[PDB]
């Protein structure tokens, strides 16, 4: 036992000052080189002292857990339509949220200004806007195989911002008629 | 500090970097944890995503608040919004940069910030160059196809990264103007 | 420990025969180790490193006999070992040459004329 | 203590912050050489006065130095007090006793001015001639290559033993590089007319092409062409549109 | 200390041993653990670092009388020899790391083959300097002493020599084929008789002349 | 433990001396056969006994190669 663990790979890992043979002590790394868990425990610190500082009439919600993926899931049902349990119709995540958010929040404001199949133009005009939210809602669930939170922002900016435009065409009275068919020509 | 330099630079900024509109990005800066080491590393590193979220706020600012229609051409305009369009297209490998070091960090966290600002060093100088392109058309209110000859003056440029990057949105705001001549010829 | 079980893994080292399978030299190791378990001849690690700088010497490899007066300072550096004079004797007594008398060069203390 | 003790394992957390030095190392005096030149200095009794000295380790002051050579500046020593940096005279390591290290830093500290003041020549771009900017262009794409090894050196120490003269030995083939950027930026810093001051830095370099007409010629002829670039582009528009066209001329034949 | 030491030998100073331009690195600390012999010791010891300290003066300011490409290729060699004398001194600060007993007599013992090369090429610089050579007769004053009495002498001063044919090697490729000669400092024109080194006959350099202003025509 | 594994590694340079001892004296052993001979002289036994055990079975296993 005692020569089954002779067979060591010997210390490399060795300081200067340091001659009575060391294994190692670990070089110690960067403030920065740790950030994935001393950022979230310092997240965690930062938020507190704040807290303190004000006297704790702010009182985090815990906005840091859940962690990537299942927030991934949370906003990829939020492509479907069906909100998040954050929103109705770190901290840094909140920016983050709120950004991708409006877009499913407006396609849901899409889809109920859409339940018609009077104005027989209106109608056809009213199908041809469900022929999009049809594209839409065919984009998610082919193209993510649950990728990184970042990729969704980064991703949606340039369809979601499209989608954002055919909101202000929509008043979500209306022009309808003769009126319509004109003011779209 | 990992992944919160991500979550910053995105532009969805956190409250460690509490965003002013006279000085961008600003880290909290009152710790006494906090070296002068990376304090340089973070300062040059609050110039790109400053930068960033300007260059999305004024096409976002541009493109998708009116359907197509002041009559001043610094504040409207089809050749605006082509300039717009030509800049977010830009703006693409600076996203892909970003996702690239997130990967890496989920490889292993433990990198450090300086290869980060290795990487992003070569966007460090594209980013200055490119404002005052933008910053001259808003200040000084220019009308019409004299946009045109406003980035074409730096488009003869010394710096291959500069000269390239304009060289494409110039060529937007031709295809603009040449739809239209495409009418009254 | 046991020193019975552990001679086996010297026939299994030696020969590939497997250990259910070597029974024979093992039997005769058990002749041999066997009632001679005790010392006879007296301990020391200290001549045995001389008598190995003497024949470094007498092949005229007269650095690597400096080389070994390393070898045996950094054995004393760690000094975890019980008994140094056994491995270095037993090293000595399985030489071959790397590439005349010793009857007139000195043997070790008999233990008659030292103590039994 | 929950944030402190997190802290203690992972980050450093006593030099570039007011703490005493808790490590024992190995004493013994190839390493305890501070203690051994204090007690010696007392038996023969300087008379005293302690020195209020921090005593960092030694691997510190490798990593410092490292980012400070990268490019980027304001670090815990070699902090500039008149534009030229001075490493901070209350920082002793348990070897070389406060005196032999100010030297081989002090000879650090010569390298590290001229990337202090290029650097700087950098970032006051951030904050017509035209090139002056195509020669910072250049001088940022030695920077980039330059970077590269030392964050590669910088790799490795997350792994090793560290002490000072494998890294500087490490660094000899680029300190040599970078001595020719002293004299280059020299006269590029030697100069009034938009004219001279281009061709009084160009004609320095085709000068010192043809003194070895290596490494550092391969230096040199990679700022050459990023040089004389602005001057195939005024000369191609002359001869094929017929006319020069230059704003504030910086071309020698008037018309 | 035996960082200290290893510094002290290179271009640093120290601060136990004493820099001083009449002759620098003198031991000038009483020790109670080191035994009052070791200075003596120390002293010879010293003959070494002094020599590697004076050349890279000599090295700093190269790489009128003295000035020229042979100046910048003599120093080159220079560079070369004391390269494994470079090498030799990390390999010490390694073997340092793990042993803590060994004696001074060791790093003594071990460099004790460039107590006679740096001394004997130190006479070579100063005669370099003395008269002002910076012509062609440079190849000359290495090569009546690169015969060499010692056999590391004997090899360091062939590793000068050859950069310095070298150099030829580049104004006779100019000259013979081209027509061109001045494509750096001197030393219709002619070569100059003073400046050419013996072992090179006088018939050969009239025919390289001749070979040289054929093609110009 | 932490002096249980810097003894362990001081073991390991143990065992590498005698490999330089037992390479440069040009013995028939590998490192893991003198580990086990380090073992048995470690509990204490004769090198004399154990000489012969050695010097027979590297002789019965070029009689039936």
């Amino acid at each position: 036992l005692w020569e089954a663990a002779l067979t060591y790979e010997a210390s490399k890992r060795r300081c200067w000052e340091r001659v009575g043979c060391p294994p190692g002590h670990r070089e110690e790394p960067y403030l920065t080189e740790a950030g994935r868990d001393a950022f979230d425990k310092f997240c965690r610190l930062h938020q507190g002292e704040l807290q303190l500082l004000a006297g704790g009439v702010l009182q985090a919600p815990q906005p840091v857990l859940v962690k990537e993926c299942e927030l991934v899931k949370d906003v990829l049902n939020v492509l479907i339509g069906v909100v998040s349990a954050t929103f109705s119709l770190p901290e840094s995540i909140s920016s983050l949220l709120s950004e991708v958010a409006e877009y499913g929040t407006c396609y849901t404001r899409l889809s109920h200004f859409s339940l018609q199949p009077k104005g027989l133009v209106f109608q056809a005009f009213t199908s041809g806007l469900r022929r999009y939210l049809q594209y839409y809602r065919a984009c998610v669930l082919s193209t993510p195989p649950t990728l990184s939170l970042l990729t969704i922002g980064f991703l949606f900016k340039k369809l979601g911002r499209q989608l954002r435009y055919l909101a202000e065409l929509c008043g979500v009275a209306f022009p309808t008629g003769v009126k319509l068919l004109s003011y779209l020509y | 500090m990992i992944h919160e330099l991500l979550l910053a630079l995105s532009g969805y900024p956190g409250s460690i970097f509490t965003w002013n509109k006279r000085s961008g990005l600003q880290v909290s800066q009152d710790f006494p944890f906090l070296h002068p080491s990376e304090t340089s590393v973070l300062n040059r590193l609050c110039r790109l995503g400053t930068d960033y979220i300007r260059f999305t706020e004024f096409i976002e600012q541009y493109t998708g608040h009116v359907q197509q229609q002041q009559g001043q051409g610094g504040l409207h305009g089809i050749y605006l919004r082509a300039f717009c369009t030509g800049l977010d297209s830009v703006l693409q490998p600076y996203r892909q940069a970003l996702l690239d070091l997130e990967q890496e960090f989920l490889g292993d966290p433990h990198l450090s910030i300086s290869h980060v600002n290795y990487f992003l060093d070569q966007f460090q100088l594209l980013f200055p160059s490119v404002m005052v392109v933008v910053e001259q058309i808003k200040s000084q209110k220019i009308h019409g196809c004299q946009i045109l000859e406003t980035v074409y003056k730096h488009s003869c440029g010394g710096l291959p990264p500069v000269r390239s990057a304009l060289e494409k949105i110039l060529a937007v705001c031709h295809g603009v103007m040449y739809k239209q001549l495409s009418a009254w010829m | 420990k046991s020193p019975n079980v552990l001679l086996q893994n010297l026939c299994c080292r030696i020969l590939g025969r497997s250990e259910a399978d070597v029974a024979q030299q093992f039997q005769y190791a058990v002749r041999v180790i066997g009632s001679n378990f005790a010392p006879t001849v007296e301990r020391d690690e200290f001549l045995v490193a001389e008598k190995i700088k003497k024949e470094l010497i007498r092949q005229r490899r007269e650095a690597d006999a400096a080389l070994f007066s390393e070898l045996h300072r950094k054995l004393h550096s760690q000094g975890v070992l019980k008994n140094k004079w056994s491995i270095l004797y037993l090293l000595l007594s399985l030489s071959e040459d790397p590439r005349s008398y010793a009857t007139l060069f000195a043997q070790a203390l008999p233990r008659d004329a030292h103590s039994t | 203590p929950d944030d402190r003790s997190w802290l203690e394992h992972h980050v450093v957390h006593q030099y570039w912050t007011a703490r005493p030095s808790q490590f024992p190392h190995s004493l013994h005096l190839h390493s305890n050489l501070a203690a051994v030149w204090d007690q010696h200095l007392y038996s023969s009794d300087p008379l005293y006065v302690p020195d209020d000295r921090v005593l960092v380790t030694e691997t510190q002051v490798i990593r410092e130095t490292l980012w400070l050579l990268s490019g980027v500046k304001k670090l815990f020593i070699f902090q500039l007090i008149d534009g030229k940096v001075t490493v901070r005279n209350n920082i002793i390591v348990t070897h070389l006793t406060h005196s032999c290290l100010r030297s081989v830093l002090e000879q650090i500290a010569a390298y590290g001015q001229v990337v202090f003041r290029l650097q700087e020549f950098i970032d006051e771009v951030m904050g017509p001639f035209r090139t002056y900017q195509a020669f910072m262009w250049a001088l940022y794409k030695y920077f980039i290559s330059f970077k590269e090894e030392l964050a590669e050196i910088e790799k490795c120490i997350i792994n090793t033993t560290i002490t000072l003269a494998i890294v500087v030995d490490k660094l000899a083939p680029r300190l040599s590089q970078l001595k020719v950027l002293h004299k280059v930026f020299s006269t590029g810093v030697a100069e009034t007319r938009n004219v001279v001051r281009a061709s009084h830095l160009l004609n320095t370099l085709y000068k010192a092409i043809l003194e070895y007409d290596e490494q550092t010629v391969s230096l040199l002829f990679s700022l050459w062409v990023e040089t004389v670039r602005p001057y195939l582009q005024t000369v191609d528009e002359w001869i094929v549109h017929g006319h020069l066209w230059d704003g504030a001329r910086e071309f020698i034949i008037q018309r | 200390m035996i960082h200290e030491l290893l510094l002290a030998l290179s271009g640093y100073p120290g601060s136990i041993f004493t820099w001083n331009k009449r002759s620098g690195l003198q031991v000038s600390q009483d020790f109670p653990f080191l035994h009052p012999s070791e200075t003596s010791v120390l002293n010879r010891l010293c003959r070494l670092g002094t020599d590697y300290i004076r050349f890279t003066e000599f090295i700093e300011q190269y790489t009128g009388g003295l000035h020229g490409i042979y100046l910048r290729a003599f120093c080159t060699g220079l560079d070369s020899v004391l390269q494994p004398y470079r090498q030799a001194l990390l390999d010490l600060e390694q073997e340092f790391l793990g042993d803590p007993h060994l004696s001074i007599s060791h790093v003594n013992y071990f460099l004790d083959q460039f107590q006679l090369l740096f001394p004997s090429v130190m006479v070579v610089v100063e005669q370099i300097k003395s008269q002002k050579i910076h012509g062609c007769q440079i190849l000359e004053t290495v090569y009546k002493h690169s015969c060499g009495g010692l056999p590391p002498v004997r090899s360091a001063l062939e590793k000068i020599l050859a950069v310095c044919h070298g150099v030829m090697y580049k104004q006779l490729s100019a000259w013979m084929l081209h027509g061109l000669l001045l494509d750096q400092h001197e030393e219709q024109f002619s070569l100059r008789v003073e400046i050419l080194p013996s072992y090179i006959p006088v018939r050969v350099a009239e025919k390289i002349l001749f070979v040289g202003e054929s093609v110009q025509m | 433990a932490a002096a249980a594994a810097a003894n362990l590694n001081a073991v390991r340079e143990t065992m590498d001396v005698l490999l330089e001892i037992s390479r440069i004296l040009n013995t028939g052993l590998d490192m893991e056969t003198l580990s086990i001979c380090v073992r048995l002289c470690e509990q204490g036994i004769n090198p004399e006994a154990l000489s012969s055990v050695i010097k027979e079975l590297r002789k019965a296993t070029e009689a039936l190669k």
